[PDB]
């Protein structure tokens, strides 16, 4: 039992990895998992970066 | 200043000198007017543009900087960074500080200087045949008109 924030008493943990080009990611359980719907094949790129900008 | 021209032994500068940073004033019989020596102007304009692009060229362009993120157990990383940024700036601003400090100072050398070699330039050629009266002006023993006192521009009129 933990404080209630955003009105949940629970947590949920947000975990990933890099999954390497042609590597296989398996999934095992038996209760708890939030499993993806969605995942995101990345392309590198240069110049880019963060930024906290109002205008 | 340092060579004691500029401010120095000439009083002030000429508003009617506009074509160079150095010249001659008429006062000659066929009028008064300004021609300008482009020697010595040409000579401290070049010095000028290359220590205009020395001081533009070696200041290699800054690529993308951005914030780095940190969580409540990583304040060592985060004032590590923040050390790394603000000693970095510091030693920048005071290398930017100096530099502007100490070459505009030898900037009005190198221009102060420039007045002593073309004055200096022109008493070697009018001798005897002119003295030296308004600390800057000369005047004309003999007398001459305006073809013989372009030939002091131009760097002949060697007479005694």
């Amino acid at each position: 039992e933990r404080p209630k924030v955003r009105d949940q008493a629970g947590r949920m943990n947000y975990y990933w990895t890099l999954l390497k080009p042609g590597d296989t990611i398996i999934f095992e359980a038996n209760g708890n998992l939030i499993a993806p719907m969605y995942a995101f094949a990345l392309r590198r790129g240069f110049g880019s970066g963060i930024i906290t900008s109002n205008a | 200043g340092l060579f004691g021209a500029i401010a120095g032994f000439i009083e002030g500068g000429w508003t009617g000198m506009i074509d160079g940073w150095y010249g001659y004033h008429h006062q000659n019989e066929q009028g008064s007017g300004y021609a300008a020596d482009q020697k010595s102007t040409q000579n401290a304009i070049n010095g000028i543009t290359n220590k205009v692009n020395s001081v533009i060229e070696k200041m290699n362009i800054q690529f993308t900087a951005v914030g780095k993120e940190f969580n409540k157990l990583e304040k060592r990383m985060e004032n590590l960074n923040n050390k790394v940024d603000d000693g970095f700036l510091d030693i920048w601003t005071y290398n930017a500080e100096l530099l502007v400090l100490l070459e505009n100072e030898r900037t009005l050398d190198f221009h102060d200087s420039n007045v002593k070699n073309l004055y200096e330039k022109v008493k070697s050629q009018l001798k005897n045949n002119a003295k030296e009266i308004g600390n800057g002006c000369f005047e004309f023993y003999h007398k001459c008109d305006n073809e013989c006192m372009e030939s002091v521009r131009n760097g002949t009129y060697d007479y005694p």
